[PDB]
C-alpha cells in the first residue's frame, strides 16, 4: 500500500464456451470451498476484531532528525563526534532496507509477467541499477566494516577522483 | 516359515535318497557316510554342497571336515540356523 | 519356497498400473509446450527412435 | 485466493505425523496405517491446484 | 511466426478446463505453423547451398 | 599396494620348516585366548576387559614421539619440504590474484554494478 | 546486575549442609541465567554503555548467554565424578567453576583492553587447577604446563603493545571513546606492534602453527567431561580479535595475508589426522581446531559479511562441540577408556542416546538452518569476495567435515561389543537431559538467529 | 510368541514423559499467550501528537506482550 | 594338510561354476567334466607331482575368477544380508530392565533366574576342570571337553547358549 508500485489491475475473467461436460471442475470446487472453510474463517476473524473494542494507537515511529552533520565537526572530540556518528549509523540501517524495497519491486515484476521478464517493466530495472551503483560508492562495499569516521574518507576519495578527471577534460 | 526338528531330519533324508550314486536301502540316517556308506574323498564335499542349496545356504570350509554322517550334518545345520524351540 | 499374493500387494500394484499407462495422456496434453521439434527426416530422425528399440 | 491457502495444506499434512511423533496421542500398531491415510488425502489436496494451473 | 495460429491453441485449454485432453482442432494449428516454418528454414539452407555451388564455378 | 598377481593362495609349500611354523603361531594364539576364556565365562565380573594389545596400540600414536626421531638424517628433512613447503606454494598463487584484482578497480572496471554485498 | 549475585554463589555451597550442595548450585544458577536473556538483549543502532567501566555493555557479544547456558550445564555431568571423594574437595571444585564464570562474565561485558587483559589471562589460573588435578590417565603435567607456556608466552606481549597505544594515542578504555585511533603508516617498527596484539589471540584461537596447546588439554581429561567444556569456553573467550582488528589497526591487512594462509592449511591437514586417530576425545579436539580456524579467516578479511558468520560460529561451536564432549563423557564413565574401537554399540545397548549422537554429529555437517550452516555459509561467501581460489580449498574441507562426524557415527553404530559387559543403564535421567539442554537452544535459534548473529545486524 | 530382543525401555520412555510434563506445565502461559493477541489489542500505526514520546513502553508494535516486558 | 587343500579347492570350484552358467541342467553337465579331471590324478599319490598339480590348479581358475559370483543369502562376507536382519540384542543387557517393566511377563524372568543360578554355581567347578587338562603352557588349538557326566557343562556355558535369532 502506497509505497509499493505493483501492477494497475489484473483482468482474470473466464468465458467457458467450448465443451460443457461438467461445466468447470476448477470453478465448482472454488465455490464449494468458499462456503466450507473460507466463510467460516472470515466469521471468526470478524468476531475477534469486534471483541477488541479498546485499542491503543501509541507513538510507533520515533523522530530523531539532523543533529548536526558528521563532516563538519572533527579534530577528535567525544562530546561532538558521538552523536554525529549515531546519525550516520541510523541512515546506514535505513539504506539497507531502502534497497530491499527496490529489490522487491523487481521481484513483483518477475512474478506478475513471467514470460515477458525483460521485454516489459524497464522502470524497475532502471531504478535498481541507479540506486545500487550509488550505494556501492557511498555506503560500505569497498569501505570494509561500517564506521562513520572512515566514511568521510570514502567520500573524499570519490571527490578527488572526480576533480582529477574534470581537470583533464 | 519356521523349521521343525522332525521336519529338518525328513528334508535331509529326502535329498540323500535321490543321490543316485548312494543306495537308498543300505543307508537311512544313523549310518555314517565315511565308512559304512559308499562315498569317496571328493564325493563327501559334493554331498554337502547339494544339501546347502536345499536349506539355508550356510556351510563353513573349516567345519566341513567335522561333518560326515547325515545324522550329524542335520544337527549341525539346525544349530547354526537356529531350529526347533 | 512359499510364494503367495497378499491383499496389500493387490491394492498397490493395480493402482500403479493405471499411473504407468495413462501418464502419456494426462501429463503431455495438460502442460503447455514451447517450440515443436518434430518436422524433418522421416527415417533418419523420426523412425530412428523406434527402430533402435526394435533392433 | 484458495490457490495460496491449499498449497500450504499439502505441506502441513506431512508434518502432522511429526507433530504426533513426540507422544501427543497413543497409536499402537496403527502408526504405520496413520502415515498411509495422511498421504492419501495429501494427494487429493495437491490435484486441485494443478487443475487450476491447466486453466 | 506461429503467433497468428498459436493464440487459438491457448484458447482451447482456457475454455475447456476439465477434459483438456480432448482438443484436436487447435492442436492441428500448432502442427501446421511448425511444418511451414521448418520447411522455410530448410529452403533457406538449400538456397545457400545452391548459391555456394554457383559461385564456385565462376 | 598390489602386484601383477593377487596373493591369496599363491606360492605355498608343505616342506618341514613351514610345518613347524604353523605350530608356533597356533601356540601363542591359544595362549592369549585361554586368558580371555577364563575372564569371559563368569557372572561375578561386570566390567570392560583391558587387554595389553589395544592399550599399546593407542599408546603407539599418542605417545612414543620424543624417544623416536633421533636419527633424522634426510627422511625427516624431506618431510619438512612437504610440510611448510605447501604454504610457500600457495603464497604465490593468491599474490598473483591480488595483482590481477587491485589493478582492475583503479583502471578498466571489472566489478559489476549489481554488486553491493561485501 | 550480573556481578554480585554470581559472587553470592561462593558462600552458598560452603554454608549449605553436606547432603545437599549439588541441588543449591544447580537451581540458583538456572534463575540467574534467565535474567541474562531478560536485560542484555536491549540495544539501539549503536549499543549504548551500561554504567561505569567496571563492567560495560554488549555491542556484538551475545556469547555471554552461552557462558550463562553452560553455567548450570557444567555442574550436571560432574555429578558422577567427584562423588567418591571428600565434601571439601567437592566444595572447592564447584567454586572454581563459579570463579571461572565470575571472570568469564567480566571478559565479554567490560568494554576495555587494559582491564580486559587482566581478565583474559585471569581465566587461565582456575582452569590450571582443574586440568592438573583429577586426571584419569597420566601425563597431566604434559598438558598443565602446556596450558600456560603457550598462552602466557603469546599474551605477555600485550603488556608492551596495549600500553604503547595509550601512551601515544589518548587512552584505550571504553572503545566507544576510541575514534582517536589513526590508521597505521606501515613501518617496520609497527610490524611487531601488530604481531604482539595478534599472537595472544593466535594461541587461544588455534591455527596450524602453535595449535598443540588445544589437543593436549582435551585428551588428558580434567574432571569427567564437563570441565572440558570450560576449555571450549576459552576458545570463544579469545574474542578480543573482534575488537583489536576492527579498532586498533583497521588499515593493517598486509600482515594478515600470511596468517590467513596459515589458518587455511589448518583446515585440510587438521581434518586429515582426524580420521585415523584412536582416541574419541581427540576426534573432537581436532574438529574444534577447524571450526575456530573458520573464525580466524573471517576476522582477518575485515568485510562486514564475515563478522556476521564469525560471531555466529562462536555460539554455534560452543554448544555443539560441548555437546560432543558430553557424549564422549557418557561413554567414559561406563567403559573407562577413551578408545573409539573398544566402545562400539548404539541402539542395541544405548537406544535413546543414539538419537542425540545423530543430532550432534549432523550439526558438524551443514543441516537445515540451525546456527552451524548460518555461521559457516557467510565465511565461504566472504572468502570468494576476498579471493576466488578459496572455495577450491574450502570445498575439500566440506568433504572431510562429513568425515569428522560420520566416522564418529560408524564406529559407534555397530552391533558388537562382545568384550564389553558393562553399561547396563543407558541414561540415568540427567545423562539425556544434558543432551537436550545442548540441542534445544540450537533448535530455538532456527526461528530467531538475529539474536545470535549480531555485529550491527 | 517369543521372548524378543531386550532394551532398557523403562529408562528411555520415562525421560520423554518427564520432559513433556514440564513442557506442558509451562505450556499453559503459551496457550494464554495466543488469547492475549485475541482479547487485548495487538498493533496500531498512527502519527502521534507532540506531548509524550514514551509512556509505559517507548515503542510498541505487533504484540501487546512487548509493552509488558518493556516496563520491567 | 594336502587333503584339506584339495577339498577347499573343489568346494570353491562348484560354487564359482554357477556364476558362468544360467540353467541348472548345464550346471549338472559341467560338474561331470570337472570330476573326470580330478579322478585321473587322484589314484596316483606323489609328494612332488600332486603338489605341482595344486599350484597349477590356481591357474586357469584365476583367468575366470571375477564374474561377480553368487555369494548366497545368509552367508559370511560377499553381498546381500551379511549382518542385516540379524542385529538383535545380547544377553548382557538383559538384567538392565528395571522393576515395573520387569514385572511384565513373569515366566521369562523366573526361568532365566533359575538358569543364572545354575551357571554361577557350575563356574567354580568348570574353572578347576579347565586347568585339569594336560598342556602345562595354557591351551592347544581347541577347548577340551568335560569327562564328568554327573555335573555336566563342558567348560563354556554361554558359548552355545545366548545367540542371535532372526
Amino acid at each position: 500500500x502506497x509505497x509499493x508500485x505493483x501492477x494497475x489491475x489484473x483482468x482474470x475473467x473466464x468465458x467457458x464456451x467450448x465443451x460443457x461436460x461438467x461445466x468447470x471442475x476448477x470453478x465448482x470446487x472454488x465455490x464449494x470451498x468458499x462456503x466450507x472453510x473460507x466463510x467460516x474463517x472470515x466469521x471468526x476473524x470478524x468476531x475477534x476484531x469486534x471483541x477488541x473494542x479498546x485499542x491503543x494507537x501509541x507513538x510507533x515511529x520515533x523522530x530523531x532528525x539532523x543533529x548536526x552533520x558528521x563532516x563538519x565537526c572533527q579534530e577528535k572530540d567525544v562530546l561532538c563526534m558521538f552523536e554525529a556518528e549515531m546519525q550516520w549509523r541510523r541512515d546506514y540501517k535505513v539504506d539497507q532496507e531502502i534497497v530491499n524495497i527496490i529489490q522487491e519491486r523487481l521481484k513483483a515484476c518477475q512474478q506478475r509477467e513471467g514470460e515477458s521478464h525483460r521485454q516489459n517493466c524497464a522502470k524497475e530495472l532502471e531504478q535498481f541499477t541507479q540506486v545500487v551503483k550509488a550505494y556501492q560508492d557511498r555506503y560500505x562495499x569497498x569501505x570494509x566494516x561500517x564506521x562513520x569516521x572512515x566514511x568521510x574518507x570514502x567520500x573524499x576519495x570519490x571527490x578527488x577522483x572526480x576533480x582529477x578527471x574534470x581537470x583533464x577534460x | 516359515p519356521p523349521l521343525t526338528l522332525e521336519g529338518i531330519k525328513d528334508r535331509v533324508l529326502y535329498v540323500l535318497k535321490l543321490y543316485d550314486k548312494i543306495d537308498p536301502e543300505k543307508l537311512s540316517v544313523n549310518s555314517h557316510f565315511m565308512k559304512d556308506l559308499g562315498l569317496d574323498s571328493l564325493d563327501q564335499v559334493e554331498i554337502i554342497m547339494a544339501m546347502e542349496d536345499e536349506f539355508g545356504f550356510e556351510i563353513p570350509d573349516i567345519d566341513a571336515e567335522k561333518l560326515m554322517c547325515p545324522q550329524e550334518i542335520v544337527d549341525y545345520i539346525a544349530d547354526k540356523k537356529d531350529v526347533y524351540e | 519356497n512359499i510364494n503367495e499374493n497378499n491383499p496389500l500387494l493387490i491394492n498397490s500394484i493395480k493402482r500403479l498400473l493405471i499411473g504407468s499407462l495413462f501418464a502419456g495422456y494426462i501429463i503431455s496434453n495438460n502442460i503447455p509446450p514451447t517450440t515443436i521439434p518434430q518436422m524433418t527426416m522421416p527415417y533418419y530422425l523420426k523412425t530412428t527412435a523406434l527402430i533402435v528399440t526394435i533392433l | 485466493n484458495m490457490f495460496s491457502s491449499l498449497s500450504l495444506v499439502t505441506l502441513l499434512l506431512l508434518t502432522m505425523p511429526i507433530m504426533m511423533m513426540s507422544f501427543n496421542t497413543y497409536k499402537p500398531s496403527n502408526y504405520p496405517l496413520y502415515v498411509k491415510t495422511a498421504i492419501s488425502y495429501a494427494f487429493i489436496t495437491s490435484m486441485i491446484p494443478t487443475m487450476m494451473f491447466i486453466h | 511466426y506461429c503467433a497468428h495460429y498459436l493464440i487459438r491453441f491457448l484458447k482451447c485449454k482456457r475454455d475447456s478446463f476439465p477434459n483438456f485432453l480432448a482438443c484436436k482442432h487447435e492442436r492441428h494449428d500448432w502442427d501446421y505453423c511448425e511444418h511451414l516454418d521448418y520447411v522455410k528454414r530448410m529452403k533457406e539452407f538449400e538456397r545457400e547451398r545452391r548459391l555456394l555451388q554457383r559461385k564456385k564455378r565462376r | 599396494x598390489x602386484x601383477x598377481x593377487x596373493x591369496x593362495x599363491x606360492x605355498x609349500x608343505x616342506x618341514x620348516x613351514x610345518x613347524x611354523x604353523q605350530a608356533e603361531r597356533l601356540a601363542i594364539r591359544s595362549r592369549l585366548k585361554r586368558e580371555y576364556q577364563l575372564q569371559y565365562y563368569d557372572p561375578s565380573r561386570r566390567g570392560v576387559i583391558e587387554d595389553p594389545a589395544l592399550v599399546r596400540w593407542t599408546y603407539a600414536r599418542s605417545a612414543n614421539i620424543y624417544p623416536n626421531f633421533r636419527p633424522n638424517t634426510k627422511t625427516s628433512l624431506l618431510g619438512a619440504l612437504f610440510g611448510i613447503g605447501p604454504l610457500v606454494f600457495w603464497y604465490y598463487v593468491f599474490k598473483t590474484d591480488r595483482d590481477r584484482k587491485e589493478k582492475l578497480i583503479q583502471e578498466g572496471k571489472l566489478d559489476r554494478t549489481f554488486n553491493i554485498s561485501y | 546486575k550480573y556481578i554480585i549475585p554470581t559472587i553470592m554463589l561462593m558462600p552458598l555451597t560452603w554454608l549449605s549442609k553436606n547432603n545437599m550442595i549439588w541441588v543449591n548450585s544447580t537451581a540458583h544458577s538456572l534463575l540467574i541465567s534467565f535474567t541474562s536473556l531478560l536485560l542484555m538483549n536491549q540495544f539501539g543502532d549503536n549499543s549504548l554503555n551500561f554504567s561505569l567501566l567496571f563492567f560495560s555493555d554488549s555491542l556484538s557479544t551475545p556469547l555471554l548467554i552461552l557462558t550463562m547456558w553452560l553455567l548450570p550445564l557444567m555442574l550436571m555431568a560432574s555429578q558422577h565424578h567427584l562423588s567418591k571423594e571428600n565434601l571439601t574437595r567437592k566444595k572447592l571444585f564447584i567454586t572454581m567453576l563459579i570463579s571461572l564464570q565470575l571472570f568469564l562474565i567480566m571478559t565479554f561485558t567490560a568494554m576495555e583492553l587494559i582491564l580486559f587483559y587482566i581478565l583474559f589471562e585471569a581465566t587461565l589460573v582456575p582452569t590450571l587447577i582443574i586440568i592438573t588435578r583429577w586426571g584419569n590417565q597420566t601425563e597431566r603435567l604434559n598438558a598443565g604446563l602446556y596450558f600456560l607456556f603457550y598462552t602466557l608466552a603469546g599474551s605477555l606481549p600485550l603488556l608492551v603493545a596495549l600500553i604503547y597505544i595509550q601512551n601515544t594515542v589518548g587512552s584505550l578504555n571504553f572503545l566507544m571513546l576510541q575514534y582517536w585511533v589513526q590508521p597505521v603508516h606501515n613501518s617496520w617498527s609497527n610490524v611487531f606492534m601488530w604481531l604482539a596484539c595478534m599472537m595472544a589471540f593466535m594461541v587461544k584461537m588455534p591455527l596450524y602453527g602453535l595449535h598443540l596447546w588445544l589437543p593436549k588439554a582435551h585428551v588428558e581429561a580434567p574432571i569427567a567431561g564437563s570441565m572440558v567444556l570450560a576449555a571450549v569456553l576459552l576458545k570463544l573467550g579469545g574474542y578480543g580479535m573482534l575488537r583489536i582488528t576492527l579498532i586498533l589497526n583497521p588499515m593493517t591487512d598486509f600482515m594478515a595475508y600470511p596468517f590467513i594462509m596459515l589458518s587455511l592449511w589448518g583446515m585440510i591437514m587438521t581434518s586429515s589426522i582426524c580420521l585415523r586417530q584412536t582416541d574419541l576425545k581427540s576426534l573432537i579436539a581436532y574438529s574444534s581446531v577447524s571450526h575456530m580456524a573458520l573464525v580466524i579467516v573471517a576476522i582477518l578479511i575485515q568485510t562486514p559479511w564475515s563478522y556476521m558468520g564469525a560471531t555466529a560460529l562462536m555460539i554455534a561451536h560452543g554448544l555443539t562441540s560441548s555437546m560432543l564432549f558430553c557424549l564422549a563423557n557418557s561413554n567414559y564413565e561406563r567403559i573407562h577408556s577413551r578408545t573409539m574401537i573398544l566402545a562400539r554399540g548404539l541402539q542395541t545397548l544405548l537406544p535413546l542416546m543414539a538419537t542425540w549422537w545423530l543430532l550432534a554429529s549432523l550439526t558438524n555437517l551443514a543441516l537445515p538452518p540451525t546456527i552451524n550452516l548460518i555461521g559457516e555459509l557467510f565465511v565461504v561467501m566472504s572468502t570468494f569476495s576476498w579471493s576466488n581460489i578459496t572455495i577450491i580449498l574450502m570445498g575439500v574441507n566440506m568433504v572431510i567435515t562429513a568425515l569428522y562426524s560420520l566416522y564418529m557415527l560408524i564406529m559407534t553404530q555397530r552391533g558388537k561389543y562382545t568384550y564389553h559387559i558393562n553399561n547396563i543403564s543407558p541414561s540415568f535421567t540427567r545423562e539425556n537431559a544434558l543432551m537436550s539442554l545442548h540441542i534445544l537452544p540450537l533448535l530455538l535459534l532456527t526461528l530467531n538467529p538475529k539474536i545470535i548473529l549480531g555485529p550491527l545486524y | 510368541r517369543l521372548f524378543i530382543i531386550k532394551p532398557s525401555g523403562f529408562y528411555d520412555k520415562r525421560f520423554l514423559k518427564l520432559l513433556r510434563f514440564y513442557i506442558l506445565l509451562t505450556g499453559i502461559p503459551v496457550a494464554i499467550g495466543i488469547t492475549l493477541i485475541n482479547v487485548x489489542x495487538x498493533x496500531x500505526x498512527x502519527x502521534x501528537x507532540x506531548x509524550x514520546x514514551x509512556x509505559x513502553x517507548x515503542x510498541x508494535x505487533x504484540x501487546x506482550x512487548x509493552x509488558x516486558x518493556x516496563x520491567x | 594338510t594336502h587333503q584339506q587343500k584339495v577339498l577347499r579347492l573343489y568346494k570353491r570350484a562348484l560354487r564359482h561354476l554357477e556364476s558362468w552358467c544360467i540353467h541348472r541342467d548345464k550346471y549338472r553337465y559341467f560338474a561331470c567334466l570337472l570330476r573326470a579331471r580330478f579322478d585321473e590324478h587322484k589314484n596316483e599319490k606323489d609328494m612332488v607331482k600332486a603338489t605341482q598339480l595344486l599350484r597349477e590348479a590356481e591357474e586357469e581358475f584365476w583367468h575366470g575368477q571375477h564374474p561377480q559370483p553368487y555369494i548366497f543369502p545368509e552367508s559370511p562376507g560377499g553381498t546381500s544380508y551379511e549382518r542385516y536382519e540379524c542385529y538383535k540384542v545380547p544377553e548382557w543387557c538383559l538384567d538392565d530392565w528395571h522393576p515395573s517393566e520387569k514385572a511384565m511377563y513373569p515366566d521369562y524372568f523366573a526361568k532365566r533366574e533359575q538358569w543364572k543360578k545354575l551357571r554361577r554355581e557350575s563356574w567354580e567347578r568348570e574353572v578347576x576342570x579347565x586347568x585339569x587338562x594336560x598342556x602345562x603352557x595354557x591351551x592347544x588349538x581347541x577347548x577340551x571337553x568335560x569327562x564328568x557326566x554327573x555335573x555336566x557343562x563342558x567348560x563354556x556355558x554361554x558359548x552355545x547358549x545366548x545367540x542371535x535369532x532372526x
